[PDB]
């Protein structure tokens, strides 16, 4: 601190790219194609 | 003789009989003829293997095929019947490394050897493969639909 301090840094909002990174994101990650799995049969025995 | 090999398809007996019983007649090298079909102490044992030959010829692919058929019907596709089937498949059960099905009952037998122990690859199979075909529709169809309107 002799001589020192750190600064604000805000991670501010792109309107051009925050709703479209929130879209490949999300819709990039439900399902992928949001069509796929919409296992299953072995995590019966794990999980009882 | 590679023809017997690929595939197999069925077999006649007695049509073997012409094609190689022809050969042992027909002499253009006339020895290993003799001593495989030809010799009779061991040429004629060789015709057994002939025959455990012929009659694998029909176990290996009725073992790869036939879901539901009867028994007669069988052992007519078999070219061997009843009596022969069960001694020409008693033979060939001693193998005890091909699975198979038959009841009497009347003289009927059936199929389907596991008893289906399935509910998982009908999930598997179906629905993923079909699935993920269906995905691929969008990404396929819709792509060429675009092409036939890039080209319109």
């Amino acid at each position: 601190n002799r001589h020192y301090y750190s600064i604000t840094i805000n991670y501010r909002k792109n309107e051009l790219e925050q709703k479209m990174l929130l879209n490949l994101h999300k819709k990039s990650w439900m399902e992928g194609l949001t069509l796929q799995d919409y296992v299953v049969k072995e995590m019966l025995e794990l999980a009882k | 003789l590679l023809k017997l090999f690929t595939t197999m398809e069925l077999m006649r007996w007695s049509t073997l009989v012409e094609d190689y019983g022809m050969e042992l007649r027909k002499g253009s090298l006339e020895s290993p003829a003799t001593d495989v079909f030809g010799s009779t102490e061991e040429g004629e044992k060789r015709w057994k293997d002939l025959k455990n030959r012929v009659v694998e010829h029909n176990i290996r692919i009725m073992a790869k095929y036939y879901t539901r058929i009867t028994m007669k019907r069988m052992a007519q596709l078999l070219d061997l019947s009843v009596d022969e089937s069960e001694a020409f498949l008693s033979n060939l059960v001693v193998n005890k490394t091909i699975f198979a099905k038959v009841d009497r009952l009347a003289g009927i037998i059936n199929f389907q050897r596991p008893k289906d122990p399935n509910n998982l690859l009908n999930d598997w199979s179906q629905k993923l493969n079909s699935l993920m075909s269906l995905v691929n529709k969008t990404t396929h169809l819709i792509a060429k639909e675009e092409m036939i309107h890039n080209l319109q």
